[PDB]
C-alpha cells in the first residue's frame, strides 16, 4: 500500500467510470487543452492573416460566421513550420493574428488521438480480450494525421493544413482536388469504394441478422478488415499526394492522325481543375 | 582445454612444445615478410619528383635515412636498392618457414637436442637463453656502428652521407645539453650505439655465465611463468614502442625532414596525438605522423595488454568479473 | 512430412511462417535467406541504374536513386556533381550479388540440409526465448557489428575518398574531412534541438564534419553497449518491465523501424547536405528559393524581397514560408539579417545563376527522387507502426494467456461490480 | 568502521569502500590507487593544457589551473610574465605521469600481492607494517613518517627558491630569494598584529622564511612522533577507530581547503596577478562567492576565480562529511531521525 501503489491502483482501476490508464494520463489534459481552445477560437477570435499577406481572413462566430461557414483559420504562411508557442509570440493580439490557435488545437489533438488508441489497447488488456481494436482504430487516426500534419509536412506550412470548420473543409477538398487531382489517384478511388462497400456491408449484415433474429466467424472479420484496409489505402493517398507524387493525368491523350486533338472527359476534368486552381494562386 | 578462438592458448602446453617454437619462427618469417611486400608496393607507387613525405612511404624513407640512393639530399637516383633490400628480405621469409614448418609437423612434439629443451621454471635456462638473445641484439647494434664507420649515413647539416666520444653519462642525466630526444651529431649516435651494442654484449655474457641471483629473485614475484613472462616482455616491448615514438616526432637528425617531414607537435584532446605543423594537403598527412601515432597507440595497447597478462600471471582472473557485479546487482 | 500442416501447429498455410517460432535453425535460415534477398535486390538494381545511365542527363532527371548513395559517397564523381567513370558503380552492385549469392546458399543451408534446432547440435546456437541473458548477449554482439559499420562509414570519410561536400567552394566537391566535431555541447544542442521549425531535429545538420563527429560517437557507443550486454545481466526492474518472447523482440523492433522510417523520411525530404541536390535534385524550399531568385534575377536585368516576421530580408510571395533554408547556391548571398539586396545586385557568380534555374525546371511529369522515397518510405513506416501495434497487443495478450480468446466459463467482465 | 552495536554488516556497493576498512594490505592498495590518480592528475591536465595554449591571449584568461601554477615556481617564465620556453611544462608533466604509473603499478602489487591482512602475511617484513584501529603507538609512528615526508617537501620548496630562484611579481622577473628567518616575525604573522596580515604577505622573503621554519617544524615533530608515544590524556579524548581518524583528518582538510581558497582570492604575491589574474573580493549572498572583481564580458573567468571557488566548495563539504564522520564514530546513527515526528525522542550516544 505505498503511496505510489496505491496511485497506481487508482489509475489502473476497472472500477472507474471512464478507464484512465498511463494513456489516458496524456490523453486527458490534451483532449482538454484542444476542445477548450477549439471552443473558445470557434465561439469568437480575431481574424487571421491566412495568406501572410498582413490581409486577414475572419472564421469565428461573433465576427459574423455561423456554423456552417465558421472556422478555425490555419496558422499563417509566414509562420511555416515552427511551432509559434503564446510564450515565444511579441504580442497576445499578433499571436491570435498569426493563427497560433490553430495550432495549439492540432497539436494537442493529435497527441490525444494516438494516447486515445494506446488507451483503447490498454482497456482491451485489462480485461481480458484480443487487443485489435486500437488496430481497426488505426485507419482514421491516419486519415488525420495526413490532413493536419503530414500534408503540411510535404507543402512546408501549416497554411496547406486542413481548416478546422465545416465550410473550411470543403474549401480544403476542392483546393486539393485542384493542385492534385485526387479524383483520378486510384487510392481515393480505393477510399471511396471502402466507405460506399462498408456501408453496404453494415445494411446487409444489420438486415440479415434482424431479420433471421426475429466460417461465420471470417464473416465478422471481413466486415472489421474492408473499411480499415480501405481508409489506411486512402489515407497513404493523401500523405503521397502530400509529396507531389500526384494520381493519373489522361489529358492531351488522343489526337487525330493529322494533328489535330480530340477531347475527352478528362479533359474536360482537368479544366475544372484549371479554373479551381486559377481562381486559388491570388498572385503570381 | 581452450576454445579455438584462444586456440594459441594451446601452445602453454609442455607436452607440445616443438610446435609452439615453430609459431614463433612462423611470425618472424611472416615479420620480415612483410618488409618485403610492403617495399615493393611502395616502390611501386613511389614517384621520384614529389617530396618523399606525401605519399605513404615509411620504409622508402627509413632505407633513405640509412644512405641507399641520397646524394646531395633530396635525390633519389636508383629504386633498385629498395627492391633488392625487400627481395632479400622476403627470400629469408622462405628459410623461416622452412624451419617453421619442420618444427610443426616434422620435428618433435616435444623438445624433452634437450639443451634447447627448457622447462617454465629453470632459472638458469632462461638465464642462458636470455643471455644469448642478448649478445645477437648487441651484435646488430655493433653492425650498425660498423655501418656508420664504413658506409655512412645520411646527414642534414651536412647535406649528404657521411661516416664517423662518449658523454653518454651526461646524456643519461638529461642535462640541458642533452635530452636524447634531440640529438644532432652524427657522432652521438654512433658513440651511443657503440656504448649500447658493448653493454648487450656484456650483459649477454654475464647471463649465460651466472645464474639468476636472490636478491633478484626476490623481486620477481610471479614472472617465472608463462604469463609472467609474456607480461614482462610485452611491458618492456610497449616502453620500447612509446619512445620510438616520441623519437620519431621530435627529433630530425635520424629522421631527416627531406623523406619524413617537419617535426611533430605534441597534442592532447581525450587522448594523445601527434600533429603535422606542415601545410600538407587536407586529407594527407606526412609519414612521421603515421608512424608516430600508430607507434605509440599499438605501444599504448600493448601497456594494456601487459596489464592484462600480468593480471592473469598474478593471483587474478577476469571470468569471475560478471559473477561479482551478480552478487552487488 | 510433420509439423507442416495446420493440425500439427495450430496455424493456417497464411499464418505458416508463425509455426517457425521455436524452431531455431530454420527460423536462422530464413532470417539469412531474407537477408540474401534484400543485397540481391541492391546489386541488382545498381547494376540496372548503371546500365541504363546516361552521362549527359542528372542522376534527378535520369531517375536513379540507388546510384545517388554512392554518389553522395563519392564513388567515381567529380566537382560540381560529374560522374567521371560508373565503374566502381558496377562493383559494388556485383559484390552485392556475390553476397546474396553466399548468403541465399547459407540460408537454404539451414532451412533444409542443417540441424533443425540448434539445441541440438550445441548451446551457443541453441537459444531459447524466454532465456534473457542469451537474448542480451546476441543483442549486445549485433550491436558491435553496428558499431564497426560506422566507425567504418567514418574511417572512410575521414581517409578513403571522403564524402561529397556540397558545401565545398565553386559548388559541391569529393572531400576528406579532417576536422570531426567532438564538443558535446554541439551534440546535446542538436538532440535537444525542437523537431519543430524551429530549427531541426537531427535533420538540421548542414556540415559533414558534424555528420563524420556523429558517427564517430555513435559507433564508439555501440561498440562500447554491445560489451556492456555481454557483460552484464538485465537488472530486476528491466526483467519485471518487459514482455520475454519471440513476439515481443519482434515488436520492439517494429516500433524501433517504424521510429527511423519517419526519420529518414524527414532526412530525405528536408535535407539537402548529406542528399546532395546535385543528385537527388532540389528539395521542395531549394525549389520555391530558386524560382524566386531566378524570377529577381530577370527582372533585375530588366530594370522582390520583404520583411521577415523577425524583420531579415527574405524573398516575397509563397516562397516566404522557406524564408530560413540554407542553400550551398545562395548561401555566399547571406548577410547578418538575411540576404541583402546590395549583394543580389552584383555577387550572382555564374555556376549559382545556373543552378538556380537548373533546380526551378526540376521543382519536386517528372518526380524527383525525393518524391518516391519520402512516399514509399511513409507508407512503409506507416505501416510498421501498425505491425508494431499488432505484435505489441499480441505479444502482451499471449503473455497473459487469453489470447486464443475470453473463457466461457471463467468470463473477467462477468465479475466487477456494475458502474450504475 | 562503526557498525552500531550489530556487528558484520552488510554494505552495498554505493556505500561499498567500507569492506576493507580491516584489510591492512588493500587499504595500502587503495590508498596508493588514491595518490596515483592525483599525480596523473597534475601530469595529464598539464599536458592538457599545454595543447592549447595560446601565447596572445593572456594566461588567465584561458581556464588553466597548472600553466600559472608552473610559472609561479619559475619553470620557463621570463621577464614581465612572459612564457618563453613551453618546454619544462612538458617535462614535469611527463614527470608527473611517470611517476602516477609508478604508484599504480604498487597498488595493483598491493591489491593482488598477498592476504588481505598484513598480519597473516608470511613476509615476516611486512607484518612490521600492519597495523591497528586502536593501537596509538602504531598510528604515532606513521603520523611521525609522514610529517617528515612534508618537511622534507618544503625543504625542498626552500632549496629550490633559493638556488633556481622563483617568480616575483613585486620584482618582475624570476629571482632567487634569501630565505628569511625571524621567529619574531613569524609571532607576529601568527597574530596578525595590523602591520602583519597572514593573507596579505608582501614580501617572498618573508614566505621563504614561513616556509624554513615550517620545514623544521614538520621534521621536528615527525621524529617526536616516531620516538614518543602519545600520552594518556591523547587515549581519554580521542577515540580509537579508523573513522574517528577520518573525521580527524576531514576536519583538517576542511579547515586548510577554506584557508587556500581564501588566500587564493586575496593575496597577490603568492598568487601573482599576470598568471592568476586579479584579486576577487568575497561576497556573502545565501552562500559565500568570490566575485571577479572584472568584467566577465568577452573573458570568461579568471583561473583564480575558479580555484577560489572550487576549493570554497571543497572546504565546506569536508567540513561537512567531517561532521558525519564524527557523529558516527561517537556513536551517533541517524536513523533515529526517521523518528522525528513520533513521539519517540530524537536522540542517542
Ligand atoms: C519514444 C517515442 C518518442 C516520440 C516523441 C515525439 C516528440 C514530438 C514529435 C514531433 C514529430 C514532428 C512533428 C512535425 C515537426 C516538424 O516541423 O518537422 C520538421 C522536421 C524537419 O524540420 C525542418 O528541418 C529543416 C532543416 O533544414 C536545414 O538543414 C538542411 C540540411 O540539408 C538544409 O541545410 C536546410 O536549408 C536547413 O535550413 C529546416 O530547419 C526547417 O525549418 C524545419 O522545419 O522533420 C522531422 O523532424 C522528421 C521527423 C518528423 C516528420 C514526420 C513526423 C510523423 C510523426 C508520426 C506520425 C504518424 C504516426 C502513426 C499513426 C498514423
Ligand atoms: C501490416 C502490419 C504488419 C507488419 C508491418 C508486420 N506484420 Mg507480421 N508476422 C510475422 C513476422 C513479421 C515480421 C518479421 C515483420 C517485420 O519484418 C512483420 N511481421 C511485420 C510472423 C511471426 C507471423 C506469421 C506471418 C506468416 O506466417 O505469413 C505472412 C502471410 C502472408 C499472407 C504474406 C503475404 C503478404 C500480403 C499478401 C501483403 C501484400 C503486400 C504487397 C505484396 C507489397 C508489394 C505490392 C504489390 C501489389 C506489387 C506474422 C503475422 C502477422 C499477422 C498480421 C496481421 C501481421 N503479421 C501484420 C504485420 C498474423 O496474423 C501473423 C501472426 O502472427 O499470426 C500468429
Ligand atoms: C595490412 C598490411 C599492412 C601493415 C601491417 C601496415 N600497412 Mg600501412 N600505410 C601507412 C603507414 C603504416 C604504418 C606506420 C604501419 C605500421 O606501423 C603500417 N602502415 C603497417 C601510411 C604511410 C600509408 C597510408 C596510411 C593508411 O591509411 O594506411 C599506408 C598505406 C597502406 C596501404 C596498405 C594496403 C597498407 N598500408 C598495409 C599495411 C595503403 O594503401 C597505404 C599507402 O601505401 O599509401 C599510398
Ligand atoms: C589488446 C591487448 C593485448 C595485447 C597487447 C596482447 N594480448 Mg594476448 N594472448 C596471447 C599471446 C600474446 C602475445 C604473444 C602478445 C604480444 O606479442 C599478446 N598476447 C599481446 C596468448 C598466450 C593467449 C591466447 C591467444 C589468443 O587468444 O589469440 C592470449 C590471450 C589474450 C587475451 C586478451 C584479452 C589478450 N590476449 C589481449 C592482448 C585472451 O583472451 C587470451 C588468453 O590468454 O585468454 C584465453
Ligand atoms: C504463403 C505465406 C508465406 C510466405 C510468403 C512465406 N512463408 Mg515460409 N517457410 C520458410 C522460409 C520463408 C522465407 C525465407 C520467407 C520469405 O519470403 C517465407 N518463408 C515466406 C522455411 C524456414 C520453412 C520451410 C519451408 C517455411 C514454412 C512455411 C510454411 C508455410 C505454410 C509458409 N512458410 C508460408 C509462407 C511451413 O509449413 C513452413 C514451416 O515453417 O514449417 C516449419
Ligand atoms: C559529502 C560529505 C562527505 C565528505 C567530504 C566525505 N564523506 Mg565519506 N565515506 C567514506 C570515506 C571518505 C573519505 C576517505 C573521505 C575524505 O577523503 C570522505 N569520506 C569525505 C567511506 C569510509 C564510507 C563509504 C564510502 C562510499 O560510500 O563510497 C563513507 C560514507 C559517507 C557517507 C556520506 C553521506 C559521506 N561519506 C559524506 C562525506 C556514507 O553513507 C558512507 C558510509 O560510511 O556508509 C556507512
Ligand atoms: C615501487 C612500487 C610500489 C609502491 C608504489 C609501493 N610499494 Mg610497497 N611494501 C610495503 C609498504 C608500502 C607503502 C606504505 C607504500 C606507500 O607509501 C608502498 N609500499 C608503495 C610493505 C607493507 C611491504 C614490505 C617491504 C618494505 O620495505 O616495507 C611492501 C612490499 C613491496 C614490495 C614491492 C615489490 C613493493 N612494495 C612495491 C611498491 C614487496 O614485495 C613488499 C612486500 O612485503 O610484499 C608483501
Ligand atoms: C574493444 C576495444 C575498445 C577500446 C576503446 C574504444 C576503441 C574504439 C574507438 C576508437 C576511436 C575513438 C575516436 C575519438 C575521437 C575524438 O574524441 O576526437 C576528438 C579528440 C579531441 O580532438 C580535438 O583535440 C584538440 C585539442 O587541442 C582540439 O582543440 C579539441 O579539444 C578537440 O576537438 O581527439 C583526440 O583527442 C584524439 C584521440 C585519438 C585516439 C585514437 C585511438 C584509436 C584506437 C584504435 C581504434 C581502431 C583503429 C583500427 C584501424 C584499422
Ligand atoms: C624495481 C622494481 C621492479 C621494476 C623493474 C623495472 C621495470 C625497472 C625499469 C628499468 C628500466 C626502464 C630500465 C631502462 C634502462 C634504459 C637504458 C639503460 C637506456 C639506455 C639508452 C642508451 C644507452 C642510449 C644511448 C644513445 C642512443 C641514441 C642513438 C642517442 O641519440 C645517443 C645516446 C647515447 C643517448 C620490479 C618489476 C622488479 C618489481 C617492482 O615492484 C619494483
Ligand atoms: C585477441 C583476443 C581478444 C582481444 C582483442 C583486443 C582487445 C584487441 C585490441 C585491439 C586494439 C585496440 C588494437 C589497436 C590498434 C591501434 C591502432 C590501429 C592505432 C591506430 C592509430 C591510427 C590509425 C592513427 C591515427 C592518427 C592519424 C593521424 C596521423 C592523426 O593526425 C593522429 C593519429 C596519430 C591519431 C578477444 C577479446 C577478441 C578474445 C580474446 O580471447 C583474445
Ligand atoms: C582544543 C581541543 C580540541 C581541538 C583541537 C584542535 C582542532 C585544535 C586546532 C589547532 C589548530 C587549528 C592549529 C593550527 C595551527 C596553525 C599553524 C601552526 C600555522 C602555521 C603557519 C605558519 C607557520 C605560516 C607560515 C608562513 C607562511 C606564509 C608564507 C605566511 O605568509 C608567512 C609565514 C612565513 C608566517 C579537541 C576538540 C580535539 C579536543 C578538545 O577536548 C580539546
Ligand atoms: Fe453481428
Amino acid at each position: 500500500a505505498s503511496a505510489w501503489e496505491r496511485f497506481c491502483s487508482f489509475i489502473t482501476s476497472t472500477n472507474n467510470r471512464l478507464y484512465i490508464g498511463w494513456f489516458g494520463v496524456l490523453m486527458i489534459p490534451t483532449l482538454l487543452t484542444a476542445v477548450t481552445c477549439f471552443v473558445i477560437a470557434f465561439i469568437g477570435a480575431p481574424p487571421v492573416d491566412i495568406d501572410g499577406i498582413r490581409e486577414p481572413v475572419a472564421g469565428s462566430l461573433l465576427y459574423g460566421n455561423n456554423i456552417i461557414t465558421g472556422a478555425v483559420v490555419p496558422s499563417s504562411n509566414a509562420i511555416g513550420l515552427h511551432l509559434y508557442p503564446i510564450w515565444e509570440a511579441a504580442s497576445l493580439d499578433e499571436w491570435l493574428y498569426n493563427g497560433g490557435p490553430y495550432q495549439l488545437i492540432i497539436f494537442h489533438y493529435m497527441i490525444g488521438c494516438i494516447c486515445y488508441l494506446g488507451r483503447q489497447w490498454e482497456y482491451s488488456y485489462r480485461l481480458g480480450m484480443r487487443p485489435w481494436i486500437c488496430v481497426a482504430y488505426s485507419a482514421p487516426l491516419a486519415a488525420t494525421y495526413s490532413v493536419f500534419l503530414i500534408y503540411p509536412l510535404g507543402q512546408g506550412s501549416f497554411s496547406d493544413g486542413m481548416p478546422l470548420g465545416i465550410s473550411g473543409t470543403f474549401n480544403f477538398m476542392f483546393v486539393f482536388q485542384a493542385e492534385h487531382n485526387i479524383l483520378m489517384h486510384p487510392f481515393h478511388m480505393f477510399g471511396v469504394a471502402g466507405v460506399l462497400g462498408g456501408s453496404l456491408f453494415a445494411a446487409m449484415h444489420g438486415s440479415l441478422v434482424s431479420s433471421t433474429l426475429v466460417n461465420s466467424r471470417s464473416l465478422h472479420f471481413f466486415l472489421g478488415a474492408w473499411p480499415v484496409v480501405c481508409i489506411w489505402l486512402t489515407a497513404m493517398g493523401i500523405s503521397t499526394m502530400a509529396f507531389n507524387l500526384n494520381g493519373f493525368n489522361f489529358n492531351h491523350s488522343i489526337v487525330d492522325s493529322q494533328g489535330n486533338v480530340v477531347n475527352t472527359w478528362a479533359d474536360v476534368l482537368n479544366r475544372a481543375n484549371l479554373g479551381f486552381e486559377v481562381m486559388h494562386e491570388r498572385n503570381a | 582445454e581452450y576454445p579455438w578462438y584462444s586456440g594459441n592458448s594451446r601452445l602453454e602446453d609442455p607436452a607440445v612444445q616443438g610446435k609452439w617454437l615453430a609459431a614463433h619462427i612462423a611470425q618472424i618469417a611472416l615479420i620480415v615478410f612483410w618488409v618485403g611486400l610492403n617495399t615493393f608496393s611502395e616502390n611501386q607507387a613511389f614517384d621520384t619528383s614529389l617530396p618523399m613525405f606525401d605519399q605513404g612511404l615509411v620504409l622508402i624513407p627509413h632505407l633513405a635515412a640509412l644512405g641507399f640512393g641520397v646524394g646531395s639530399g633530396g635525390v633519389v637516383t636508383n629504386t633498385f636498392v629498395f627492391t633488392q633490400i625487400g627481395a632479400i628480405h622476403m627470400v629469408s621469409s622462405f628459410v623461416l618457414f622452412g624451419g617453421a614448418y619442420f618444427h610443426a609437423k616434422i620435428g618433435p612434439s616435444v623438445l624433452a637436442t634437450d639443451q634447447f629443451a627448457f622447462s617454465w621454471d629453470d632459472p638458469k635456462k632462461l638465464g642462458y637463453i636470455l643471455g644469448h638473445h642478448l649478445v645477437l641484439i648487441g651484435t646488430g647494434a655493433l653492425l650498425f656502428v660498423l655501418w656508420i664507420k664504413f658506409h655512412g649515413i645520411y646527414d642534414p647539416t651536412i647535406g649528404e652521407v657521411r661516416t664517423v666520444g662518449d658523454v653518454v653519462l651526461k646524456y643519461g642525466w638529461f642535462t640541458p645539453g642533452y635530452n636524447c630526444f634531440f640529438v644532432d651529431n652524427l657522432e652521438d649516435l654512433a658513440s651511443g650505439h657503440l656504448f649500447i651494442g658493448l653493454v648487450d654484449i656484456a650483459g649477454g655474457i654475464f647471463h649465460i655465465n651466472v645464474a639468476p641471483l636472490p636478491w633478484s629473485k626476490v623481486v620477481n614475484k610471479y614472472t617465472y611463468s608463462p604469463d609472467g613472462l609474456l607480461g614482462t616482455a610485452i611491458g618492456g616491448l610497449a616502453l620500447m614502442g612509446f619512445i620510438s615514438a616520441y623519437f620519431c616526432a621530435v627529433n630530425t637528425l635520424v629522421y631527416p625532414v627531406e623523406f619524413f617531414g617537419p617535426a611533430l607537435e605534441v597534442k592532447f584532446g581525450i587522448a594523445p596525438y601527434f600533429k603535422d605543423t606542415a601545410d600538407l594537403a587536407d586529407g594527407f598527412y606526412t609519414s612521421r605522423a603515421w608512424l608516430a601515432n600508430i607507434t605509440y597507440y599499438l605501444a599504448f595497447y600493448m601497456l594494456q595488454g601487459h596489464l592484462y597478462h600480468t593480471l592473469k600471471a598474478m593471483g587474478f582472473k577476469f571470468e569471475d568479473i560478471p559473477a561479482v557485479i551478480a552478487r552487488d546487482t | 512430412a510433420a509439423g507442416y500442416d495446420r493440425a500439427t501447429t495450430g496455424y493456417g498455410w497464411w499464418a505458416g511462417n508463425a509455426r517457425l517460432t521455436d524452431l531455431s535453425g530454420q527460423l536462422t535460415g530464413a532470417h539469412i535467406a531474407h537477408a540474401g534477398m534484400i543485397t540481391f535486390w541492391a546489386g541488382a538494381m545498381t547494376l540496372f541504374e548503371v546500365s541504363h545511365f546516361i552521362p549527359e542527363k542528372p542522376m534527378y532527371e535520369q531517375g536513379s536513386i540507388l546510384l545517388a548513395h554512392l554518389a553522395a559517397e563519392g564513388f567515381g564523381v567529380g566537382p560540381g556533381g560529374e560522374v567521371i567513370s560508373t565503374y566502381p558503380y558496377f562493383v559494388i552492385g556485383a559484390i552485392h550479388l556475390i553476397a546474396s549469392a553466399v548468403l541465399g546458399f547459407g540460408g537454404l543451408y539451414h532451412t533444409f540440409r542443417g540441424p533443425a534446432k540448434f539445441e541440438d547440435y550445441s548451446d551457443w546456437w541453441g537459444y531459447d526465448w524466454e532465456d534473457k541473458e542469451k537474448m542480451m548477449q546476441i543483442l549486445g554482439i549485433h550491436l558491435i557489428f553496428l558499431g564497426i559499420g560506422a566507425l567504418a562509414f567514418a574511417a572512410k570519410a575521414m581517409f578513403f575518398g571522403g564524402l561529397y561536400d556540397p558545401w565545398a567552394p565553386g559548388g559541391g566537391n569529393v572531400r576528406l574531412i579532417t576536422n570531426p566535431t567532438w564538443n558535446l555541447g554541439t551534440f546535446l544542442g542538436y538532440i535537444t534541438r525542437s523537431p519543430w521549425g524551429e530549427g531541426g531535429w537531427i535533420v538540421s545538420v548542414n556540415n559533414l564534419e558534424d555528420v563524420v563527429g556523429g558517427h564517430l560517437l555513435v559507433g564508439v557507443h555501440y561498440i562500447f553497449g554491445g560489451v556492456f550486454h555481454i557483460l552484464v545481466k538485465p537488472w530486476g526492474w528491466v526483467r519485471r518491465a518487459y514482455v520475454w518472447s519471440g513476439e515481443a523482440y519482434l515488436s520492439y523492433s517494429l516500433g524501433a523501424l517504424y521510429m527511423c522510417g519517419m526519420i529518414a523520411v524527414g532526412y530525405v525530404w528536408f535535407n539537402n547536405t548529406v542528399y546532395p541536390s546535385e543528385f537527388y535534385g532540389p528539395t521542395a524550399a531549394e525549389a520555391s528559393q530558386a524560382q524566386a531568385m531566378t524570377f529577381l534575377i530577370r527582372d533585375q536585368r530588366l530594370g522582390y524581397l520583404m520583411r521577415s516576421p523577425s524583420g531579415e530580408i527574405i524573398f516575397g510571395g509563397e516562397t516566404m514560408r522557406f524564408w530560413d533554408f540554407r542553400g550551398p547556391w545562395l548561401e555566399p548571398l547571406r548577410g547578418p539579417n538575411g540576404l541583402d539586396l546590395n549583394k543580389l545586385r552584383n555577387d550572382i557568380q555564374p555556376w549559382q545563376a545556373r543552378r538556380a534555374a537548373e533546380y526551378m525546371t526540376h521543382a519536386p511529369n517528372y518526380v524527383s527522387p525525393r518524391s518516391w522515397l519520402s512516399t514509399s518510405h511513409f507508407c512503409l513506416a506507416f505501416f510498421f507502426f501498425v505491425g508494431h501495434i499488432w505484435h505489441s497487443g499480441r505479444a502482451r495478450a499471449a503473455a497473459a494467456g487469453f489470447e486464443k480468446g475470453i473463457e466461457r466459463k471463467t468470463e473477467y467482465a462477468l465479475s466487477l461490480p456494475d458502474i450504475d | 568502521m562503526q557498525t552500531y552495536g550489530n556487528q558484520n554488516v552488510e554494505y552495498g556497493w554505493w556505500s561499498g569502500n567500507s569492506r576493507f576498512t580491516d584489510f591492512s594490505a588493500q587499504f595500502l592498495a587503495a590508498h596508493i590507487g588514491q595518490i596515483a590518480s592525483m599525480t596523473f592528475f597534475a601530469g595529464s591536465i598539464t599536458l592538457f593544457e599545454l595543447s592549447r595554449y595560446n601565447p596572445d591571449i593572456p594566461l588567465y584568461a584561458q581556464g588553466f589551473v597548472c600553466l600559472p601554477q608552473l610559472s609561479r615556481v619559475g619553470f620557463g617564465v621570463g621577464a614581465g610574465g612572459a612564457v618563453v620556453d613551453t618546454y619544462p611544462f612538458f617535462a614535469v608533466g611527463m614527470i608527473h605521469l611517470f611517476a602516477a604509473a609508478v604508484f599504480g603499478s604498487g597498488a595493483i602489487f598491493h591489491i593482488l600481492t598477498g592476504p588481505k591482512v598484513l598480519a597473516d602475511s608470511d613476509s615476516a617484513a611486512s607484518q612490521r607494517f600492519h597495523f591497528e584501529w586502536d593501537d596509538f603507538e602504531t598510528q604515532g609512528r606513521i603520523l611521525g613518517h609522514h610529517l617528515l615526508f612534508l618537511g622534507s617537501g618544503a625543504l625542498l620548496f626552500v632549496v629550490w627558491a633559493a638556488t633556481h630562484g622563483i617568480y616575483d611579481p613585486n620584482v618582475g622577473e624570476v629571482r632567487a630569494v634569501s630565505p628569511g628567518f625571524d621567529i619574531v616575525r613569524i609571532f607576529k604573522y601568527g597574530w596578525a598584529t595590523p602591520g602583519f596580515n597572514p593573507f596579505f604577505v608582501d614580501n617572498l622573503e618573508d614566505v621563504m622564511g614561513g616556509h624554513l621554519f615550517i620545514a623544521l617544524i614538520d621534521i621536528a615533530g615527525g621524529i617526536y612522533h616516531i620516538l614518543v608515544k602519545p600520552w594518556p590524556y591523547t587515549e581519554r579524548i580521542f577515540t580509537k577507530s579508523g573513522e574517528a581518524l577520518l573525521g580527524y583528518a576531514l576536519g583538517g582538510l576542511g579547515l586548510m581547503g577554506l584557508v587556500a581558497a581564501y588566500f587564493c582570492s586575496v593575496n597577490d604575491v603568492v598568487f601573482p596577478v599576470e598568471f592568476f589574474g586579479p584579486v576577487l573580493q568575497p561576497n556573502l549572498g545565501f552562500l559565500p562567492n568570490f566575485a571577479d572583481t572584472l568584467d566577465v564580458s568577452a573573458s570568461g573567468h579568471t583561473s583564480r576565480f575558479w580555484i577560489a571557488n572550487f576549493h570554497y566548495f571543497w572546504g565546506f563539504y569536508c567540513i561537512q562529511g567531517h561532521l558525519f564522520h564524527a557523529l558516527r564514530a561517537s556513536g551517533f546513527d541517524f536513523r533515529v531521525l526517521t523518528k522525528f515526528f513520533t513521539t519517540e525522542t530524537v536522540e542517542l550516544g
